[PDB]
DNA sequence: CTTGACAAAAGTGTTAAATTGTGCTATACTGGGAGCCGTCACGGATGC
DNA sequence: GCATCCGTGAGTCGAGGGAAGCACAATTTAACACTTTTGTCAAG
């Protein structure tokens, strides 16, 4: 949700040392994956201390209780000899495409907001098939290919998706006439 | 479209007369705070508000509407225009 | 137009019975079609229309919802007391109009069912709903055509591919034809019983004809093995193209003009699926950017015509 | 393109002046002068001739 | 993502350097390397050995060499300091005493000529620019047909513009050769005699043709002396002045024999030669040694006339729209051109001063004013037509301004006085002059753009590359050529089958003086050398041009150039193969110079060590403003310890991606209408698109604002603004200005700036308020820099200037100046304009969520919908077959370079589209997936459509539909199948720099006309919207008469009527009614200003007074 | 609602200083200079 | 009959565009001590 770095007033600047300007390490940061362990755990900020020369990964966050990066191995910079990257990402909890403008979260002066995708599900598919039982071959056979970053599994969404449409099912229960 | 357009446009001779008509009409409903009108409690337009149904303040919708009622006498020479508005102030003191 | 047009098949397409039993079971043997034209004892019909006999468009409907029968299927309603042989489009057509004007026998007296509508069909319906009800139900009426319009070519699956625009099998031979009658030509020319003038206006002729021959080849093709193509339909309801774009497309381009006003000799043989040489790009410039100066001159005429016009009509 | 043609055979040209002021070829409006030959045989005066 | 390449046409030259036609130029008008013993008699070389010597007649101003100094400031310091980017010029001069024969010689500097940069512009004022080369009709000798009287010519004699009349000479029905100069006609037999003419000379040379000598045997002036018959001339001429020898001869000579007032250009004489088969000493109409006239040319022109009328068959007309008879002005001669004006007035200054003075005491210091030389270059640089404010939306919309060819500006043709013969493609321009590419509307046909082969010789004409053909074999010889040659030789296209080199094919097609013919392969002289060389630059990159129609690949040429640079800007998947050479041409990206280790890697600089051992860094241009505002950025492509060949890229400039041009994203479209929001052209995007930033630029907005000096006191730029909380403030700096970095919204401040108010006591209400609130009115008011509505963003520079500072010429009482650049984030919104190469445009209409869009059976939904309802009218099929390629190149992951007129044709789509279906569905078939009910549904439908085989198996009709370029695709909404299969590609689209952002404007009340008193016009003053004259014919038609009189006077001009309306809607009333408009009044004071008796009277024909009693005395 | 002073902001004369308007300069000098065709094409009106 | 002269030629929008001294007489302005009136504050 929000990045700050040290020495950095906006994204629309370069850090020395650093290859890829702040709207490039932003970029990076979008496709970070983080997984909390906590159901009560809101929001959550990350450490990155690296000098160079280096090429800084999403494994140079310092450790936090309850909070796993699902993607070590991604990209974030990198830090070439006398460069520095001291930054801290907020990583907040939440449902849809909320962009920058909208949240504007900076826990500082500095911090820049950052366009949020909370959907963890990447790609869903459903496939029919003309499975048959008995005598009669109309039947359906469903199948839901679910593909998601990995943060949730894909058999918890089914089951929050499931739960959702149920209880959206439960709204018409009361006839307000 | 507007409600009832064809009956106000079948009402009049020349459609320029019934845009004069409900003009000033709506400037009569305006000049006297709606208070002249001659709908009753369950014919006045109304508006839907965050904190409810209110009067619509669009004096031309209720113009209209007062046009399509048929309670309104509109023509040429009917009355003298200060003598019209004198009685009009009278009736409806504003 | 795509809902109001009716499927026609060839599988069946003339095959005589006795009674109508042999006519289905030949159907589900599936030695005919479900809209082939067939003749069950002297009357025409097709296997639609006695398959499916509805009691209501709700039941046609239904029908259609449950992948019984497709909007194009001629099948058999009974409608307003009437034993009709429509398609469930024409008939969800009807409905539209009707619950658009709030009254089912004008809508039924506006419309003409029996006819896919095209822009002129829809024109003649809002003219009628206008003269009949008023500006607030054609209003309406007109939203409600937007509505459904807009919904049926979203669902229906109009798209532009390479192979849309089919090259029909007759223009090689036209091609050829016109080779043989342009080498014929030349030769007669070299025994000089012709001129430079009337060779030219014989070889503009011939190409004209060649050009004529194949647009109609091109629209007869569509009309008979793809009646359904997406140029060919977008062409006859009026929604986009004409004949000329349509040949330009899937015929040939035709001749161009010099920039002083003469037509090369040699056409543009190549349509814009098979693609044109550069020679020819070339050449369909020179009308192109004729064109596009006609245009940018003419705007100032007809605006200060027009200027004119209010200037001496304006009391 | 009825009311513009009417808008451009709306002037005629004095061809006898008659019993008037007007000047032999001199162009005005066909219900000016229509309105004076009415008024000159009002009081029964030389018409003035005019031509489209 | 491998790249797969189509074609068949092997190129044997490459494209010549884009940017030579401006860089070639100016390095020969210049020629500030080459050694001034060495330099040739061209350019501003050219032009000093032509004003100089001066002399007055002893006082002789000789000139020997020039030098061009280094720069006082680098470009980066212009631009920034609003400085031209110019090197100062000196001139060596020596002034010679004819009387006692000395020379005094010094260096004086005559000023500062612009440079242009390596890219090929101009930094004037701190702005980039770009000098168009203009197109026109070549000096010469030329001979049209008469068109009012059939079977006759006139010779038209045409030097360079403003270097001489234009000379006519037509045969008269008399019989009397006529010669018209300056709008006046004189009988030719005149000047011929002034020539030293004798009758006997006419006789033998130009009597071999019939009467025509004989109407030019006219024996009553022949025997009168060549003295006479010249002061007769000269009072032919111009009459009235005093007929005398001396005046009369220097009128003639400089009509007719002057080399500084006539030129007949190095161009003209080279046609005139041509032409008349002579060969021309000067580049004069005549000569003047001797004391007496010599003919140059007269005589050839009349005998080429005369053979002409006859019938010769060696002679024939000229056509003037030719581009052989057309030639190329461009920076280099403009500015020579503008050089040698200059050098004139300059010449003038120093003859009207060594007129006086003391000619002893003289230095040619003293005597030689540079300031008209300055004045000239300046005005040139500046306020010309063809000197235009540079367009570097993207690298290729610089690239094109730099190729633009204009027929209009000073000395060209005019925008409304152009016909269509001016306008048309002439069969000439052939690989010589783009024929799609022109800006569509009023300059159509008379702005174009220079073909990618073409390229402009020495004397200003297109030559384009043909290779050589001797006996049926193609060489590799290749002969740049010009129309007028390339008029003599039958030339093969490109596309001629070839086995080898020997030309395969029987009948090969050819063009014999631009008609289209079939001829053998021993009848072809030349061959093309590409399909590339007819198109420029921008067309050539259209892939599957062949299938669009001219009309629209216009329209996808010009908006190539509007495109703005995207931060995930992408190559698209199908090239035409110069996408490499235009950014390497465009110098927005950077390469290594030889080949080296990459030392350092950073994204502000890049430090190479090349073989040699130098450290070489290059800084790169970050988060830079263009001309436009968007922003010019160059990132980093290499790492450190990365070993770099030659040419090897080194850093992406704005809008490339790997060196290659990106100037927009490559996305999945489905071709399909969607619920009406893809009616008439609008466009269908998923959030999708938005989640993972494409179509997001980058856009700068520079705000300037200045502290001055005023009577009642200095202008303060200061954080102590009156009567302002401290939310207002809150951003601000302690030296007034917003601090970097902020977020600025409209009404923001962004330099707080305080002025000195008007001595003026306040009205009797205001005093009463500061009576009864206790508070002193302060001596200053906020005139402080805001924010304009509808803009914003973030705060990313600010530059200060102060008087003084080095190289800051700030303008009298100007203290200093802040100038603020706000850099904004843009993303993909509804009223945004996507287009593609092809000529398909349209502004997005409607935004959807990821699970709405149609969607692939494997769960891909698509990016972009078009409506397909857009193809049939612009016949621009091309799009379908990058659609189609697209496809399948995204289930095949690679890239296809296919070339325009010779590339990927339709079985080898299919065969790729084959390959793609292969594993689309052998995927599938692996995961254990069979075929969906709904994908059979479809396939009956299609089966009943006739695009399937009945009879085949589910999965052979469905890669049947994927050979056709359609696939099965699924309802977002419903999850039931589209009824029909689908075209879904990936398809290259460009986000236009044309955005609702910048274009949406709104206004209630604002700043309004010092005369007539309405609204200003243009968003950027806040201004109205003008309500022209079918806008009011349209309210008369509809009978909206109050609606009208309010938008004439309450709304417009109606002081009283405006004031009155805006304080009754405030106070919940109705606008009064409205009065006289002030234009009214305006138009009746100037009517009275013409002494015109204006009266408005009433009812009873008496005056009514609209002024309110104000303009009558008493 | 009154005087009974009094600091001060305003108004009033002259004056020295800038600021501005006017005359005058005596070898002899004596009729301009920038022009420069894609001349824009075409009706309407006057008038020779 | 032709020759010459004159007035006409779409709309909205943006974007940047933006020979000279020198002397001398009048005249105007600034400044400057002085009289004021004009506010105030003090009690009666
Ligand atoms: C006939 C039916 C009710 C009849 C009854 O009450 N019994 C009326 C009541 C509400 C109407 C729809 C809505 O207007 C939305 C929409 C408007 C478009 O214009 C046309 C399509 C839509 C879907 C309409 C169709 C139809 O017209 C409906 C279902
Ligand atoms: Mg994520
Ligand atoms: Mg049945
Ligand atoms: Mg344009």
């Amino acid at each position: 949700t929000s990045v700050y770095i040290e020495d950095v007033l906006h994204e629309f600047s370069t850090i020395p040392g650093v290859k890829e300007d702040v709207v490039e390490i932003i970029l990076n940061l979008k496709e970070l994956v983080v997984r909390f362990l906590n159901p009560s755990l809101q929001t959550v900020t990350l450490l990155l201390k690296a000098e160079g020369p280096k090429e800084v990964k999403a494994r140079d966050f310092l450790p936090v209780a309850d909070v796993e990066i699902m993607n070590p191995d991604l990209h974030i910079a990198t830090l070439e000899e006398g460069g520095r990257l001291n930054m801290e990402v907020r990583v907040d909890r939440g449902v849809g495409y909320v962009p920058a403008e909208k949240h504007g979260i900076k826990d500082r002066i500095n911090a820049i907001p950052v366009d949020a995708v909370f959907s963890p599900v990447r790609r869903v598919a459903f496939q029919v098939e003309d499975t048959r039982l008995g005598q009669r071959t109309d039947l359906d056979k469903l199948t839901l290919r679910i593909w998601t970053d990995g943060s949730v599994t894909p058999l918890e969404a089914l089951n929050q998706a499931v739960e959702i449409l149920r209880e959206h099912l439960t709204y018409f229960s009361n006839p307000q006439a | 479209a507007e409600p009832g357009i064809d009956k106000l446009f079948g009402m009049v001779d020349s459609k320029y007369r019934l845009t004069v008509v409900v003009a000033k009409r709506a400037q009569q409903l305006l000049r006297h705070g709606f208070k002249n009108t001659v709908l009753e409690p369950e014919e006045r337009p109304k508006m839907q508000t965050l904190e409810g149904l209110f009067d619509d303040p669009n004096a031309v919708t209720w113009a209209m509407k007062e046009l399509l009622t048929g309670r309104l006498v509109f023509g040429e020479n009917l009355v003298p225009e200060d003598r019209l508005q004198k009685e009009m102030e009278r009736l409806y003191p504003v | 137009y795509y809902i109001t047009q009716v499927r026609k098949e060839k599988k069946g397409a003339g095959l005589e019975f006795a009674t109508p039993e042999e006519a289905l079971a030949a159907h589900e043997r599936g030695e005919v079609a479900l809209n082939a034209p067939i003749k069950v004892a002297g009357r025409e019909t097709s296997v639609g229309r006695l398959k499916y006999v509805f009691a209501n468009p709700d039941e046609a409907l239904l029908a259609v919802a449950h992948g019984i029968v497709d909007l194009q299927d001629v099948v058999t309603v009974r409608y307003m007391g009437k034993r009709l042989e429509t398609s469930p489009g024409r008939i969800l057509f009807a409905r539209i109009v009707a619950e658009a004007v709030e009254d089912e026998k004008v809508a039924w007296e506006l419309i003409q069912l029996d006819v896919p509508q095209e822009k002129n069909s829809l024109k003649d319906l809002v003219y009628q709903a206008f003269l009949r009800l008023g500006m607030e139900k054609t209003a309406r009426l007109l939203d409600a055509l937007k509505y459904y319009g807009f919904t049926f070519s979203t669902t229906s699956g109009i798209t532009i591919g390479i192979d849309d625009a089919v090259i029909p099998e007759e223009k090689k031979q036209y091609l050829e034809e016109a080779d043989r009658k342009l080498l014929q030509i030349e030769q007669a020319y070299e025994m000089g019983f012709l001129t430079d003038r009337e060779r030219y206006d014989q070889i503009l002729q011939l190409w004209t004809e060649t050009t004529e021959k194949v647009t109609q080849a091109v629209f007869k093709n569509f009309e008979e093995n793809y009646p359904f193509n997406p140029l060919y339909v977008m062409a006859q309801s009026g929604a986009r193209g004409n004949p000329q774009q349509i040949r330009q497309l899937c015929g040939l381009r035709g001749l161009m003009q010099k920039p002083s006003g003469e037509t090369f000799e040699v056409p543009v043989r190549s349509s814009f699926r098979e693609g044109l040489t550069v020679l020819e790009y070339f050449i369909s410039s020179h009308g192109a950017r004729k064109g596009g100066a006609d245009t940018a001159l003419r705007t100032a005429d007809s605006g200060y015509l027009t200027r004119k016009l209010v200037d001496v009509t304006h009391e | 393109i009825e009311i513009v043609v009417r808008q451009m055979m709306k002037y005629v040209e004095v061809t006898d002046p008659g019993d008037s002021r007007l000047l032999e070829g001199q162009v005005l409006e066909k219900w000016d002068v229509e309105a004076l030959n009415e008024r000159l045989i009002a009081e029964g005066k030389t018409p003035v001739a005019w031509k489209p | 993502m491998e790249i797969k390449r189509f074609g068949r046409i092997r190129e044997v030259i490459p494209l010549p350097p884009l940017t030579e036609i401006q860089v070639e130029s100016y390095r020969r008008a210049l020629q500030a390397d080459v050694p001034p013993e060495k330099r040739e008699n061209v350019g501003i070389q050219a032009a000093f050995r032509e004003t100089f010597p001066i002399e007055e007649e002893g006082l002789v101003l000789d000139f020997l060499e020039y030098r061009l100094g280094e720069p006082p400031f680098p470009q980066d310091e212009c631009r920034e300091k609003d400085l031209t980017y110019q090197a100062p010029l000196y001139a060596r001069l020596q002034l010679i005493h004819k009387d006692t024969g000395l020379i005094k010689e010094d260096e004086v500097f005559l000023g500062h000529i612009p440079l242009m940069t390596e890219d090929g512009s101009f930094i004037i004022n701190g702005a980039d620019r770009v000098i168009v080369s203009q197109i026109h009709r070549s000096p010469g000798v030329y001979f049209t047909p008469d068109p009012a009287r059939p079977g006759r010519y006139i010779a038209s004699i045409i030097p360079l513009p403003k270097r001489g009349p234009w000379i006519d000479l037509e045969v008269e029905p008399n019989g009397v050769v006529s010669m018209k100069v300056n709008k006046r006609k004189f009988p030719l037999v005149l000047l011929l005699r002034v020539l030293g003419y004798d009758q006997e000379t006419l006789a033998r040379e130009l009597g071999a043709y019939g009467e025509l000598v004989q109407g030019l045997m006219d024996e009553s002036v022949f025997a009168m002396r060549p003295e006479e018959a010249l002061i007769r001339l000269f009072t032919l001429l111009r009459p009235g002045d005093p007929p005398k020898r001396d005046k009369a001869v220097a009128y003639v000579y400089g009509l007719i024999a002057d080399p500084r007032r006539y030129d007949l250009g190095e161009a003209g004489r080279y046609k005139a030669e041509e032409k008349l088969g002579i060969r021309l000493s000067g580049r004069t109409l005549a000569r003047f040694e001797d004391g007496e006239f010599k003919d140059e040319v007269f005589l050839p022109t009349l005998r080429y006339l005369f053979a002409l009328t006859a019938g010769v068959p060696g002679h024939e007309v000229d056509d003037i729209d030719h581009l052989g008879n057309r030639r190329i002005r461009t920076v280099g001669e403009l500015m020579t051109d503008q050089f040698r004006v200059g050098l004139a007035r300059l010449a003038r200054g120093v003859r009207e001063r060594m007129l006086m003075g003391s000619e002893d005491s003289l230095t040619p210091a003293k005597l030689v004013n540079s300031r008209p030389l300055e004045a000239a270059i300046r005005e040139f640089f500046s306020r010309s037509q063809l000197s235009q404010f540079k367009d570097e939306t993207n690298p290729l919309s610089s690239l094109r301004h730099k190729r633009r060819i204009s027929a209009l500006g000073p000395g060209g043709l005019t925008r409304e006085r152009a016909g269509f013969d001016v306008r048309d493609v002439h069969r000439t321009h052939y690989g010589r002059i783009c024929p799609v590419e022109t800006p569509e509307g009023a300059n159509i046909g008379l702005i174009t753009s220079l073909a990618a082969y073409a390229r402009v010789d020495e004397l200003g004409f297109i030559r384009t590359p043909y290779r050589r053909v001797v006996g049926g074999v193609v060489t590799d010889e290749v002969v740049y050529m010009t129309a007028t040659e390339e008029d003599r030789y039958t030339i093969a296209q490109a596309n001629t089958p070839l086995e080898g080199n020997r030309i395969a094919a029987e009948r090969v097609v050819a063009r014999r003086k631009g008609e289209p013919v079939i001829v053998s392969p021993e009848e072809v002289e030349f061959m093309d050398v590409s399909p590339k060389q007819v198109f420029s630059v921008n067309t050539n990159l259209i892939p599957f041009l062949e299938h669009d129609d001219a009309n629209r690949a216009l329209m996808g040429s010009n908006m190539q150039t509007q495109a703005v640079p995207l931060i995930r800007a992408q190559a698209p998947v199908v090239m035409t193969g110069l996408e490499e050479r235009v950014v390497r041409d465009s110098l927005a990206a950077l390469y290594a110079e030889e080949d080296g280790e990459v030392a350092k890697v950073d994204g502000n600089r890049i430090v190479v060590r090349y073989e040699d051992g130098r450290l070489v860094e290059y800084p790169l241009r970050r988060f830079y403003r263009s001309n436009q505002g968007t922003a010019l950025d160059q990132r980093p492509r290499v790492v450190v310890g990365q070993r770099v060949r030659k040419g090897d890229l080194l850093a992406d400039g704005p809008a490339s991606e790997n060196g290659f041009l990106a100037l927009g994203q490559n996305v999945l479209v489905a071709i399909m209408p969607f619920d009406g929001y893809n009616f008439e052209d609008a466009i269908v995007i998923s959030e999708e698109l938005l989640k993972r930033d494409f179509y997001t630029s980058i856009h700068i907005e520079r705000y300037e604002i200045e502290a001055r000096d005023t009577k009642l006191g200095p202008e303060r730029i200061t954080r102590d603004i009156p009567h302002l909380s401290e939310a207002a403030l809150r951003d601000l700096d302690e030296e007034g200005v917003v601090r970097i970095g902020a977020e600025v919204k409209p009404g923001d401040i962004l330099v707080g700036r305080t002025s000195f108010k008007g001595e003026s006591e306040p009205t009797p209400e205001e005093r009463l308020l500061r009576s009864i609130f206790g508070e002193k009115a302060r001596d200053v008011k906020d005139t402080s820099l805001r924010v304009p509505p509808g803009e914003g963003g973030i705060v990313v520079r600010t530059v200060r200037l102060r008087r003084g500072d080095p190289g800051v010429e700030l303008k009298p009482g100007v203290r200093e100046v802040v100038r603020v650049y706000v850099a904004q984030k843009r993303k993909l919104q509804v009223g945004d304009k996507l287009a593609n190469r092809h000529g398909n445009k349209g502004v997005v209409a409607k935004i959807l969520p990821v699970e709405d869009m149609p969607h692939l059976p494997d769960g891909t939904p698509v990016d972009v919908i078009l409506n397909p309802l857009g193809v049939p009218s612009r016949m621009n099929l091309g799009q379908i077959l990058e659609t189609h390629l697209g496809l399948a190149g995204y289930f095949l992951g690679q890239r296809y370079i296919s070339p325009i007129f010779d590339g990927a044709k339709e079985p080898e789509i299919k065969e790729l589209l084959a390959q793609a279906f292969e594993v689309y569905f052998g995927k599938r078939k692996g995961e254990g997936f069979g075929v969906d009910k709904r994908e059979v549904e479809v396939l009956r439908r299609a089966e009943k459509l006739g695009l399937v085989t009945p009879g085949k198996t589910p999965e052979e009709q469905l890669k049947e539909l994927f050979l056709q370029g359609k696939v099965v695709l699924y309802d977002g909404r419903t999850g039931e199948p589209i009824e029909g299969p689908i075209v879904v590609g990936q398809m290259f689209i460009m986000k236009l720099y044309h955005m609702v952002e910048d274009k949406m404007h709104a206004r209630s009340t604002g700043p309004y006309s010092l005369i007539t008193q309405q609204p200003l016009g243009g968003k950027a003053q806040f201004g109205g919207q003008r309500f022209g004259e079918m806008e009011v014919w349209a309210l008369e038609a509809y009978g909206a008469a109050h609606t009208l009189q309010e938008m004439l006077t309450l709304k417009s001009d109606d002081i009283e009527g405006r004031n009155a309306a805006y304080e009754a809607i405030i106070k919940g009333e109705d606008v009064p009614e409205p009065s006289v408009p002030e234009s009214f009044r305006v138009l009746v004071k100037e009517l009275q200003a013409l002494a015109l008796d204006v009266q408005t009277l009433d009812e009873k024909d008496n005056p009514v007074d609209i002024f309110e009693g104000l303009a009558s005395k008493r």
